[PDB]
């Protein structure tokens, strides 16, 4: 061993020890304060966090709009008392809102007999009403009743006179709210005199209220000019219209059309949709079907979808259907009138299993929607690519960004992304982690540069990668 | 004399792991519902494994508890591996990770959505560590009166998560742990990602292994110590699934993954003055869980040392103020090694395999001691069933935890390797080299003179 002596080791140590041991624990006591000193410096240069914006409801999560009960179920069960069963595939969906068609018993172009305030008989009453607007808060789904008066004739808002039906609609704004609904839709505001003066009034009501109350707008036009004349007094209103409704066979159309609403409306928060009562097999056909619900998920706004887009029903597809309220297809036992007519992958029942179905990639992006941050309320930045395409990036202050590519041609052509005028905060990396895509043959999960991206015909990818030093 | 030395049991066990482990349980098992299952099994494991080093305790009765076990059966070479691991990886590791946990509570109220500096949290974890070795090092008195602070810290913490969550309890905020059918999640992870957030609900209970074979001033024993491990065992189970009820019903379990700092999001909700009063007492906390790790560190010095391996120059106490200052200086170095490096959450894993890994040597051994060498007075006696089956809950998670991390599962068995070339030249050498046997005589001799520090009287 080496052990020296308690007594011996006194004797021996410190002739000029006593001066090497002070001056170490002088230099541990000035490294400890010159490495606190050191941290303070670093944590107050670190840049900041950015605030979280006050996001309401329908800022998190898409809306679903049910224009026929007797049609979305079957007739059946046709009746407000059947939807309380269905409330279990909408909370599959990942919907927050339930714009359910009106209700308010129209007498066919008569004024004299059409009370807003009394439910007609065909759906119920007050009693299973109420019991529908309990049990869907209890999944966090919030009801939206719409008030158009004359929903069943010609036309709207009950042309014969302006504001016996104006002042109809506002003793109904308060009626509805006390009963707890949250929030409201008028459709065919193009039938109005004085359309932009009524919705100024009618948004007093509903955020008077409450801030957490919400009123949807419906236009039929597709013009630019005609959709600002009615935001530019109001800024909280949803305005649910044409205006993505052509064709877009090229990709610049598309992007060019996006970028310009948001360019003169100042990057407010907007609706996205292709129409306002109307499905999404209308205005294009089934192959350009899976890359209009990528692209409708990651722009800077509100999804707003008809029934029976997630399973992309056809109305032309069975015939006899009216186009404006075709069936559910629920299993194959939905549409009895015509035998062996429908198949398994037009149904519900069958595109539930199937890992490629349209109902699988809504739900697949509308997870993602209601839970990533970056495009909950990230910034929005286009960029420029190859001949036809559209290209856009989702991100927030220090979240995982997102990068959208959309091949709206017919041949195989090359992606081409260029990052020159892009922020320096969220410019993007040479290799990129694929999250998904509307076609199949890609591995999920792989890191794919970014130089080299060639692109099939009618498809869409979505890439994600993380904030970077 | 049983309640007395039931609290000496709950107070060793509760420590700085209910305040990391939670998002770690969660993150692998993927339901809400399946992680409370693992936060009830974790405490039955270690109830069956904790009567199993009470009846060695009382068997072959030994000072430096699961160090002596594997001395006495397995004796050269298995118990060198495991005092090697137990000063380089066990010590080191576990004092890095409550280091780690310290920065990043006092710097979850700055930055709350945003990422603090990478580099500005190793260097505050730095800070902790570096002072309260000046601590032990001087004065031995001063530490065991500053960890009564450092106790109370960890109480008013702990009664505060418990008491807010009975009330929401008692409104309608139950949604998603009462209700039973909000029990979905990725099923894709594979039965080996619930392997390893057993691994990390271990690291909660650490501290059962080195803590029985004290409590030795307990009265009539060989009756009131089965009956300890009884009631103070499931007792920390029940404070740990109530305190993981109540993360749930303050948040969501998407919001729960995302925050770094999981009892401080807790009190960002809940009131408007527990802003305060939440980093506060959980940065108390780990500053007793680091300082109440450098007491026990150097009783394992003092056992290796006089039994042939860990060299003379450790084990050595100070004059005048009875501290070891070369064996505090050694855990020190290599807890800053383990810190300006690994993650944290990795480092959690990396330590609880290899702890299981001697978990079942010294349970497997004493099952060996029924076989070889019976009729020798066993004053405590379990049946036979019982370890068997901590053996078999222990082969189902060390062959689930190299399928699932090998890179992490697979360097700490390269460092027990390397403790057995080390070994030969160290024990079984022939002493003949006096060119390098004089260096242990020239370092020994320069230590014994920058510190005061000398070797004891026994
Ligand atoms: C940037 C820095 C990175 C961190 C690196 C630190 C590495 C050092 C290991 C950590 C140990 C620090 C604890 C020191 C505790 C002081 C001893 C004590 O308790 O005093 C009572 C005790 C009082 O006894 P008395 O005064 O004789 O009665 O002090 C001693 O007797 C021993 C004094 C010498 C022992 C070493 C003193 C500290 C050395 C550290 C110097 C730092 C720079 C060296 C270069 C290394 C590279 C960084
Ligand atoms: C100056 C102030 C400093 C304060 C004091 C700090 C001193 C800390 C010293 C650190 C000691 C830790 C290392 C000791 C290793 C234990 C070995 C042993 O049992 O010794 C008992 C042995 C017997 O001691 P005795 O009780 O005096 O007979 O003493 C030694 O042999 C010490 C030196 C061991 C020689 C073997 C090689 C050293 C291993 C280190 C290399 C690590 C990586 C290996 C690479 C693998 C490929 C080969
Ligand atoms: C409702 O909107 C109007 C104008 O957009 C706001 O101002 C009121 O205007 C009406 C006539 O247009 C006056 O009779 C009121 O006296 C005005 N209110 C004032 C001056 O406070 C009005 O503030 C809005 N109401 C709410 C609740 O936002
Ligand atoms: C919106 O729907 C109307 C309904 O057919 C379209 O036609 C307009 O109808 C109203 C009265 O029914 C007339 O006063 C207008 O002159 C009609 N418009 C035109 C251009 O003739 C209307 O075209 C639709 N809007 C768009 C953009 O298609
Ligand atoms: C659309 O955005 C661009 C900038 O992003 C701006 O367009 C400018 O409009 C003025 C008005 O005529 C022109 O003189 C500039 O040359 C335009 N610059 C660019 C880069 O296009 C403006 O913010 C928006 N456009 C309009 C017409 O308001
Ligand atoms: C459901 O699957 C059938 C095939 O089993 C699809 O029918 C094919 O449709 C394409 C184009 O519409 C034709 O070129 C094929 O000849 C059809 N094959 C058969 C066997 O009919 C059907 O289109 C699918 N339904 C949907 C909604 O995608
Ligand atoms: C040190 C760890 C393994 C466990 C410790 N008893 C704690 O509660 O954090």
């Amino acid at each position: 061993t080496g052990l020296s002596k308690e007594e011996l080791l006194k004797v021996a140590g410190s002739p000029g020890w006593v001066r090497t041991r002070w001056a170490l624990l002088l230099l541990f006591w000035l490294g400890w304060l010159g490495m606190l000193a050191g941290a303070v410096v670093i944590i107050v240069r670190a840049p900041r966090c950015r605030e979280l914006p006050a996001q309401k409801w329908w800022h998190t999560g898409a809306l679903y709009r049910i224009g026929d009960l007797q049609a979305f179920q079957g007739h059946g069960a046709g009746n407000l008392a059947g939807l309380k069963g269905r409330l279990d595939y909408l909370s599959s969906l990942k919907v927050k809102g339930l714009v359910l068609g009106p209700i308010h018993k129209n007498q066919k172009d008569d004024v004299a007999q059409t009370d807003l305030l009394q439910i007609d008989p065909n759906f119920g009453s007050k009693e299973d009403f109420d019991s529908l607007l309990q049990s869907a808060k209890k999944k966090s789904i919030r009801v939206i009743l719409d008030l158009t008066p004359n929903y069943r004739g010609e036309n709207s808002w009950f042309s014969t006179q302006v504001d016996t039906v104006a002042t109809k609609v506002k003793d109904a704004l308060e009626f509805w709210l006390q009963a707890g609904v949250d929030g409201f839709q008028v459709r065919d505001i193009e039938n109005l005199k004085d359309a932009s003066s009524f919705l100024a009034e009618w948004q007093n009501i509903t955020k008077g209220f409450s801030e957490d109350r919400l009123l949807i707008a419906g236009t039929n036009s597709s013009d630019l000019q005609q959709i600002l004349s009615l935001l530019e007094s109001n800024k909280d209103l949803l305005l649910t219209s044409s205006y993505l409704s052509d064709s877009g066979s090229t990709g610049e159309h598309t992007k060019s059309l996006v970028t310009q609403y948001l360019n003169a409306t100042g990057n407010r928060w907007c609706s996205w949709s292709l129409s306002q009562a109307r499905l999404l097999t209308s205005f294009l056909p089934a192959q350009l079907l899976r890359l209009y619900q990528l692209m409708l998920f990651t722009l800077p706004g509100t999804p707003v979808f008809s029934y029976g887009d997630e399973i992309g029903l056809d109305a032309a597809a069975l015939p006899g259907q009216p186009m404006e309220a075709p069936v559910m297809l629920w299993d194959e036992s939905s549409f009895p009138d015509i035998p062996g007519a429908v198949s398994a992958n037009m149904t519900v029942k069958g595109q539930s299993e199937d890992p490629g179905s349209l109902l699988s990639l809504f739900r697949r992006l509308s997870d993602q929607r209601s839970k990533e941050r970056s495009l909950l309320h990230g910034d929005f930045h286009a960029f420029s690519a190859g001949p036809g395409l559209f290209s856009y990036i989702r991100h927030w202050d220090q979240n995982e960004r997102f990068l959208v590519v959309l091949n709206f041609g017919d041949v195989g052509l090359s992606a081409g992304l260029q990052a020159s005028d892009l922020p320096a905060s969220a410019s993007l990396p040479a290799k990129a982690d694929l999250l998904l895509s509307t076609q199949p043959g890609r591995e999920e999960g792989s890191p794919l540069e970014l130089e080299r991206l060639k692109l099939e015909p009618h498809e869409g990818l979505l890439l994600r990668f993380p904030y970077a030093a | 004399g049983l309640v007395s030395a039931c609290g000496i049991i709950v107070g060793n066990i509760i420590g700085s792991g209910i305040f990391v482990s939670p998002k770690g349980v969660l993150e692998n098992a993927g339901s809400v519902g399946l992680a409370l299952i693992v936060w009830i099994v974790t405490g039955f494991i270690t109830v069956v494994g904790a009567l199993c080093y009470a009846e060695l305790g009382v068997t072959i009765p030994k000072s430096g508890g699961d160090y002596s076990y594997v001395k006495d059966i397995f004796g050269g070479l298995a118990g060198f591996l495991r005092l090697w691991i137990a000063v380089l990886v066990i010590y080191p590791t576990n004092q890095a990770v409550i280091a780690l946990t310290f920065s990043n509570y006092v710097l979850q109220p700055l930055f709350p959505t945003c990422f603090p500096p990478e580099s500005g949290l190793r260097l505050l974890a730095a800070i902790c560590l570096l002072l309260l070795t000046w601590v032990n090092c001087s004065s031995v008195r001063w530490a065991t009166r500053v960890q009564d602070i450092f106790t109370a810290g960890k109480l008013l913490a702990l009664a505060l998560i418990i008491i807010m969550g009975i009330v929401q309890i008692c409104k309608g905020e139950y949604f998603w742990l009462e209700p039973k059918n909000a029990f979905e999640n990725f099923q894709e992870p594979d039965i080996g990602l619930v392997a390893l957030a057993f691994l990390q609900g271990s690291f909660a209970y650490g501290g059962w292994n080195f803590l029985n074979y004290v409590t030795e001033e307990l009265v009539d024993p060989y009756k009131n110590l089965p009956r300890a491990i009884f009631i103070s065992i499931p007792l920390v189970t029940f404070v740990y699934v109530f305190a993981n009820v109540a993360y749930v019903t303050a948040m969501s379990p998407q919001e729960l993954l995302a925050s770094n700092a999981v009892a401080v999001t807790f009190g960002e909700k809940l009131l408007g003055v527990m802003a305060w009063i939440m980093p506060i007492s959980v940065a108390l906390s780990t500053f007793g869980g680091v300082n109440g790790s450098l007491f026990t560190s150097s009783r394992l010095f003092f056992a290796g040392a006089r039994e042939g391996h860990l060299p003379s120059v450790l084990a050595m106490i100070h004059v005048k103020r009875c501290t070891p200052i070369p064996a505090l200086l050694f855990t020190c170095i290599s807890t800053l090694l383990m810190l300006v490096t690994s993650d944290m959450y990795t480092l959690i894993n990396y330590v609880g395999f290899i702890n299981y890994l001697f978990y079942g040597v010294t349970v497997a051994g004493q099952i060996v001691l029924r076989w070889k060498k019976p009729d020798i007075p066993r004053p405590i006696k379990i049946n036979l069933l019982f370890p068997i089956i901590y053996l078999l809950f222990w082969a189902f998670l060390l062959v689930f935890s190299l399928w699932s991390e090998p890179v992490v599962c697979g360097i700490g068995l390269a460092i027990m390797l390397t403790g057995v070339p080390v070994y030969f030249l160290g024990v079984y050498w022939q002493h003949k080299p006096k060119c390098f046997s004089d260096f242990i005589e020239l370092l020994t001799l320069v230590s014994q003179k920058m510190c005061v520090v000398v070797y004891p009287e026994v």
